């Protein structure tokens, strides 16, 4: 059918938490504007894996690692899941 | 008794007609008196032997380990020497002729 | 960490001793199972024996698996003496459990048990 | 300080000083702690390298006689890595003094077995391999001592609950005794009885 | 002196009479639930309320080291009697 | 001598003889204790204490009881420091939670500032 | 006791049951304690 | 660099200047004994227990209040030093009734410690005894003033706390009674907190008062719930079946208090409970079963539905792992109307960019703020510990506190700016006295209750709380990472339910009305039947239900919050988990342990078994939910203003008023105080 959630990981000193942290601060006004029914949530904890899972389809929640992905590399990584 | 109310539980009359006397016999009893921290090992001429104690205690109001040594338990270490060369009836009598209680050589 | 053995040097030596002490298992059941006058066949025996020696397999320092084989020593001489009783050795068994189930459901049922 | 208050002397406090400061002399290579306590009794803190020179020597060597072995206890401490503590009591005969032999050990160490050179130890030995777990190398039989067979856990430890996790009963199925894990009738209600308020200044140990 | 359901049962001084859905009347079948049929609430409102001339007064229990310690109770409230949580027995003051 | 060289660790759990089920079943909480709050005093502190989860305590039907299906639960194990607690724990087979020693803050009291002229900390009752 | 019977006290008993293990009168243990946690109690009246 | 040398018994210490001697003996780890000195209160020099000798000195110098002079040599176990503790000691056991066997903090006083560590043996004094006429503090506390030391510690922690100014000394001498002089009950929040403080049994606990001992009572660390700041809480627990919540302690957020309802709320804890599964009879009524009936028929029933009909209302008190399996099983049905009670909105990215809905500072944070201003909120009797916390912040240093929307009765002499959104308005547009100590301010807050969020303004509100966000973002320095803006919530659930991404309110079950419901705790007047089509399927999970339990279609008794291992968010992010200290009584299982199981019976599974694949599947939602004990704040205050930009809503001008407006709504205003009698009793004794 379609998506339902997707969830952002994240942490505050890594260069793959640089790249999203580049995304995140740039273009989620944007994504956020475009599908208004998607609550795309953005969790920061200390130090983690910056895991992007998208939940769809009776429990389905397919899995990408945005480790040192620059935003440019997030965002054709995040339209290619959406 | 000793003329100290901290270790000793004060006689009834002072308890009762007495504050301090109160309060050392309550907690004379429920949390009992503390002993310093150490290991000692004491032993007294018990009528089968040296009864000897050993207690370890870290310094609060419960002992941290304590031993016993039997003399019944150290008697009946050498059975094998008291019973090598003879017979069976002589067994029993040597098993007799130590005060062996059997619940002392347990520890 | 230059640890005192306890008899062996590797695993080699654990394996040769373990095996030597299942072997004596194997020979030692049968005398035992005609003398004590128990009820279970001989190849039931044997099975649990080894399953008793199947029970601690991922077991991989070798003072641990000297000292398993210390223990197993001692129980086969007091079994082959006659200082054990039928009570320890159908104790070894389990006949009297009514055994709790492994499934989460029936866990469910009788709970407040993880 | 007179009335109630135990009196101690100071003669045997200087001659067990001496003495423990010349044994350690003497053996310089297996010797870590002298202490004497306030009641005058020796300790000697001991790697288990030496039990067998420590013992050999000091049952010999004519200037400390100590004939007498008294008890072995191998007190099952935690927080530490080596465990146990092996304590040799010995008693002399001809000098009227006390000495603790104080080696340690963990849970999986040999410590070179004393029944050699004090024949009292043997049953020492083998109950405190049944009770606590220290295996002794080079000793003629270790078996169960004050321990039913089927029954195993060391359980003088701290790690072992004060009820087992076996409980025997008599069943008309079998039509004997069996074991079965353990189903108290009363709590037994442990007690927070440790209070506060540090009853002794002399033992603070200095904090971080 | 004593209640009883009608369960046919009596209560003690705890009101922990058995319902119709236990067991437990049933391990009473053929043995007698030996209560005690003397309360202890109804012994105290039978005793005279003493009246004492001083402002705060003792109480030993009648007897030097037989009774409870000496607690000394104060008398100067005027609709509530000062009571002993020792004795029981209350007190008032006379002036 | 000194034969054996390994670095791995301990597998005493399957030597202590307490069964599975009490092996990896249960979970051992390791804490300071709190202060009891009623009075004041610290030294209850200072020991790093290794307690279990608690379990059923149902009711005797005979008295009234607590009994229990519990060996484990009237455990406790006053350690030193945090390191040979998590040593112990992972040595001995069972899991663990480690929780926080939380210390008083250290803060500046004074009275003279209990009796000020301009600011807030006017007691007014002392 | 015909010189001073001691300390009268009237719930004192004038009968002295004797020892009574093995009859119709004997004592039984039970637990002096009232109501625990109190269940819940349903509603009487019906939905529809 | 500000050290002053202090030889504690010969031994050498730096300490910084202006401290006491007792935090110097504190410091190297000794405790000078003590009964007025606290380390949350003012020092006062009554006790005169706390005296220590100084070395070179005539006189013997109290350690509470004395300042420290350069170079000290202090003798802690010295000759006058034990001579002086003797004798207080024997001067205090003077007046002091022979009540420590019926007195309640038997295994707990501070006379019968120190009378042991430090005191005589024998006593003196053959006649005398003085007794004081007890008062009646309240229906809440027991008070026996003849054990009173007159130490002074209950005034200045009334005074400088909870602000009420109804406890005083009265007369000199020996005649000092300590309490109220007109009759009067002191009644007020944290009244509870007093019996902790009394060192000695005299302000004791009324419900608690004879009925346990403290050397039985074994202690277990929990967590609160029915407050936002999630007080750490110690029940000592009698026997399987508990005794009493005494306060764990915890530096950053509630310090030494607790909440009064939280100290006397478990007798509603135990007074209605649910210990069977229910079903409702066909005759009508509502019959009970065992397990298999009663997950058989939901099970059955929630195979034959699915679709978007399908809703789960999880409200109250919940877990965590209680909201992962909830929402697991109902993603594995089809779809979802998961929904809370209290109503949240989301419209400028709600439940996603964690900063607008939790505290993004610091409980604790607080302190170091300067100008605080409340909306829309009665903060005393909502977390009535933040509300200790801002007035001891306002004490020590200076706040500019300002409220909109209440006259109420705060303690600390708010300045008032109205009741009107229209004043937020201009408050964003820049017209005031106020808004220029704003943009003269230096680190500001800007609180917003959520009970004035609840009504049909909410995102209009919140949108001009981001503008006055905004505003001091822009018009002033970045000093650093300081956070004006945070709001705080009433019941902990919301914050977990909105961390793991539900939707906040029932306008999802307003739209779409569902053939089944899952009551996971509802406890008002969320939805009925009669907002709602015939054929409801209500599955009502939870202990003793109230309002709803009649109501619904099938009862499952759920565990409680000291009978669980749980999993529970405060209003700042922070994770704290339960304890087991008490099984649940009847059957009454835990809530995700129903939950898998019900998925077992029916034709489906979670892919999971037990607490730690649980865990692991929590930290696999959402990460922070593992760090136990341990915060980090959130960022993107630009993002989330941005976003709030696109929706405009009239604001409605009616007058904003919190619902906690006095004692009675707040002690009534939850399901565990409602079920309880202690709760009744002093809420008929402050009506009345
Ligand atoms: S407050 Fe302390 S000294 Fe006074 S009666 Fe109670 S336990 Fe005894
Ligand atoms: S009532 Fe308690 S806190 Fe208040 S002065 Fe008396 S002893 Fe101190
Ligand atoms: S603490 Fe210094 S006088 Fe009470
Ligand atoms: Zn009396």
């Amino acid at each position: 059918l379609g998506l339902r959630e997707i969830r952002i990981h994240l942490c505050q000193r890594s260069p793959g938490s640089q790249g999203v942290r580049d995304f995140i601060e740039k273009r989620y006004v944007e994504l956020k504007k475009a599908n208004p029914d998607l609550p795309i949530l953005i969790r920061e904890c200390s130090d983690v894996q910056p895991k992007l899972w998208a939940r769809y389809a009776f429990g389905q929640e397919k899995n990408v690692s945005l480790n040192n992905f620059s935003a440019d590399q997030v965002t054709r990584a995040l339209e290619n899941v959406l | 008794k000793v003329d100290d109310a901290k270790v000793s539980p004060p006689k009834r009359a002072e308890m009762k007609t007495s504050m301090e006397s109160l309060i050392h016999h309550f907690k004379l009893y429920t949390e009992g008196y503390q002993v310093p921290p150490g290991a000692t090992y004491t032993a007294i001429e018990a009528p089968k032997g040296e009864f000897g104690v050993y207690l370890v205690s870290d310094g609060s109001s419960r002992p941290y380990r304590c031993k016993i040594k039997a003399p019944g338990f150290a008697h009946l270490a050498g059975l094998d020497k008291m019973s090598k060369g003879h017979m069976l009836a002589d067994v029993v009598a040597i098993i007799g002729t130590q005060d062996i209680v059997f619940g002392e050589v347990d520890r | 960490t230059s640890v005192k053995p306890i008899f062996s040097r590797d695993m080699n030596e654990a394996k040769r001793r373990v095996r030597e002490l299942y072997r004596a298992w194997y020979r030692e059941v049968p005398n035992t199972v005609h003398l004590f006058q128990l009820d279970i066949s001989v190849k039931q025996g044997r099975d649990k024996v080894r399953e008793m020696f199947k029970k601690n397999a991922h077991v991989t320092d070798p003072r641990v698996v000297d000292l398993l084989v210390i223990k197993g020593k001692m129980e086969l001489e007091e079994t082959i003496n006659v200082w054990k009783q039928r009570t320890h050795v159908m104790r070894f068994f389990h006949e009297t459990e009514a055994p709790r189930p492994k499934d989460f459901l029936s866990k469910f049922y009788v709970g407040h048990d993880p | 300080t007179r009335p109630t208050v135990r009196p101690r002397n100071d003669v045997a406090h200087k001659q067990l000083s001496a003495f423990g400061e010349y044994v350690a002399e003497i053996l310089p290579k297996y010797v870590q702690q002298v202490q004497v306590s306030c009641f005058s009794e020796l300790e000697i803190c001991i790697h288990p390298d030496g039990v067998i020179p420590v013992l050999t020597f000091l049952r010999d060597h004519s200037n400390a006689q100590f004939k007498s072995l008294a008890d072995l206890t191998a007190v099952d401490i935690p927080t530490r890595q080596n465990r146990f503590e092996i304590v040799y009591n010995l008693l002399s005969l001809r000098f009227n003094s006390r000495i603790r032999v104080k080696t340690y050990t963990d849970e999986l160490t040999p410590v070179e077995s004393s029944v050699s050179v004090y024949k009292a130890a043997n049953w020492y030995e083998r109950e405190i391999w049944d009770m606590f777990g220290v295996f002794f190398a080079n000793h003629p039989d270790l078996r169960r001592i004050l321990t039913d067979y089927g029954f195993e856990g060391h359980p003088f430890r701290k790690d072992f609950p004060l009820s087992g996790y076996v409980e025997l009963r008599y069943d008309d199925e079998v039509k004997r005794v069996v074991a079965e894990p353990v189903e108290l009738a009363q709590e037994f209600r442990k007690f927070d009885l440790n209070s506060p308020w540090e009853a002794f200044p002399a033992y603070r140990q200095p904090p971080e | 002196g004593v209640r009883t359901s009608p369960t046919g049962e009596k209560v003690t001084h705890t009101g922990q009479v058995y319902d119709d859905e236990d067991y437990r009347r049933v391990r009473f079948v053929g043995r007698q639930k030996e209560v005690n049929e003397n309360f202890a609430i109804d012994l105290i409102a039978e005793q005279p309320v003493s009246q004492v001339g001083s402002r705060v007064i003792s109480c030993d229990g009648g007897g030097g080291a037989l009774g409870h310690p000496r607690v000394y109770i104060n008398l100067d409230k005027e609709t509530k009697t000062g009571t002993c949580g020792y004795c029981g027995l209350q007190f008032r003051q006379q002036h | 001598t000194q034969l054996i060289t390994v670095d791995e660790k301990l597998d005493i759990t399957t030597l202590t003889g307490v069964p599975e089920e009490h092996i990896k079943t249960r979970k051992a909480r390791i804490f300071v204790p709190a202060r009891n709050n009623m009075q004041s005093g610290v030294n209850n502190t200072k020991k790093w204490k290794m307690e279990f989860d608690t379990r059923e305590r149902w009711e005797n039907p005979l008295m009234g009881w607590a009994s229990t299906a519990d060996p484990l639960s009237n455990l406790v194990l006053t350690f030193s420091t945090k390191e040979d607690a998590i040593a112990f724990a992972e040595k001995n087979g069972w899991s663990y939670d480690v929780e926080e020693r939380k210390v008083p803050k250290p803060k500046s009291k004074s009275y003279g500032a209990n009796f000020s002229w301009n600011k807030r900390t006017r007691v007014s009752t002392k | 006791p015909t010189v001073k019977p001691p300390t009268a006290r009237k719930f004192i008993w004038t009968n002295h049951k004797f020892n009574l293990s093995g009859t119709p009168q004997q004592y039984v243990p039970y637990s002096t304690t009232r109501k625990k946690i109190q269940e819940w109690v349903p509603p009487s009246t019906p939905y529809k | 660099s500000n050290l002053i040398e202090v030889f504690v018994d010969g031994q050498s210490v730096m300490v910084e200047p202006g401290t006491t001697v007792l935090q110097a003996c504190e410091k190297v780890g000794m405790q000078i004994p003590r009964f007025c000195y606290h380390e949350r209160l003012s020092v006062a020099g009554n006790c005169r227990m706390c005296l220590v000798e100084i070395e070179k000195a005539p006189k013997v110098v109290a350690a509470c209040a004395m300042p420290v002079m350069k170079g000290w040599n202090i003798l802690t176990n010295s000759e006058k030093t034990k001579k002086a503790r003797e004798g207080v000691m024997e001067f205090l056991l003077a007046n002091h009734p022979l009540d420590c066997p019926i007195c309640d903090q038997g295994g707990e006083c501070d006379l019968q410690d120190q009378s042991m560590m430090f005191g005589s043996d024998r006593s003196r004094f053959l006649e005398g005894k003085r007794a004081v006429e007890d008062k009646n503090i309240g229906p809440l506390v027991k008070t026996i003033m003849t054990r009173c030391i007159q130490c002074t510690r209950c005034i200045r922690f009334a005074s400088e706390i909870a602000g009420v100014d109804d406890l005083g000394t009265t007369g000199r001498g020996n005649d000092m009674q300590v309490g109220t002089y007109i009759e009067k009950m002191f009644m007020s929040e944290l009244s509870g907190n007093i019996i902790d403080i009394c060192p000695v049994g005299a302000l004791t606990s009324k419900p608690y008062a004879f009925t346990a001992r403290p050397w039985e009572t074994r202690k277990t660390e929990s967590i609160d719930v029915m407050d936002a700041v999630g007080s750490n809480i110690v029940v000592s627990t009698r026997t399987g079946e508990v005794m009493r919540i005494l306060p764990r302690m915890h530096e950053d957020i509630n310090e030494e208090w607790i909440s009064d309802k939280t100290r006397f709320a478990y007798d509603g804890l135990k007074r209605q409970r649910l210990t069977e599964p229910m079903v409702r009879n066909e005759k009508g009524l509502l019959t009970h079963t065992t397990w298999e009936d009663a997950l058989s028929r939901v099970a059955g029933m929630l195979q034959s539905c699915q679709g978007n009909d399908v809703a789960a209302i999880a409200g109250g008190l919940v877990d965590a792992e209680a909201l992962i399996a909830l929402k697991d099983l109902l993603n594995r049905v089809d779809s979802d109307t998961l929904c809370t009670e209290e109503v949240f909105p989301t419209a400028g990215a709600g439940t996603d960019l964690r900063s607008n809905y939790l505290l993004n500072t610091t409980i604790a944070g607080v302190e170091e703020a300067d100008v605080v201003l409340l909306v829309g909120t009665n903060p005393r009797f909502e977390a009535p510990l933040f509300n200790a916390r801002i007035r001891k912040s306002w004490l020590h240093n200076d706040l500019k506190v300002a409220l909109i929307g209440s006259p109420v009765d705060l303690t600390y002499r708010y300045d008032h700016l109205g009741d009107s959104p229209k004043i937020l308005q201009d408050i964003a547009s820049g017209s005031h006295p106020f808004s220029q100590v704003l943009q003269e301010a230096k680190k500001p807050m800007v609180v917003l209750g959520s009970s004035a969020l609840q009504r049909n303004d909410g995102a209009a509100i919140l949108a001009a709380v981001s503008n006055i966000a905004q505003k001091i973002r822009t018009s002033s320095g970045v000093t650093g990472d300081w956070k004006v803006m945070n709001i705080l919530h009433r019941i902990a659930s919301q914050v977990a339910a909105l961390d793991l991404g539900y939707k906040p309110g029932v306008e999802a079950i307003r739209k779409n009305p569902p053939k089944m419901l899952f009551l996971l705790g509802a406890d008002g007047g969320c939805v009925t039947r009669q907002d709602l089509p015939k054929d409801c399927f209500i599955v009502y999970q939870g202990h003793h239900g109230d309002v709803g339990a009649p109501i619904a279609d099938v009862i499952l008794p759920g565990a409680a919050y000291t009978e669980k291992s749980a999993t529970y968010v405060n209003t700042e992010g922070r994770a704290q988990q339960t304890k087991v200290a008490v099984m649940p009584p009847g059957l009454a299982r835990e809530d995700w342990k129903i939950i898998r199981a019900l998925s077992e019976i029916a034709g489906m599974t979670l892919p999971y078994d037990t607490l730690d694949q649980v865990r692991n599947r929590l930290e696999e939602v959402s990460p922070n939910l593992v760090r136990y004990d341990d915060v980090e704040g959130a960022n993107y205050f630009q993002q989330a203003s941005e976003l709030s930009k696109l929706v405009n809503q009239q604001l409605l001008a009616d007058p904003l008023v919190p619902p906690q407006l006095t004692i009675k709504d707040f002690y009534m205003t939850d399901s565990i105080s409602r079920a309880s009698q202690t709760m009744a009793k002093c809420v008929k004794a402050v009506t009345e």
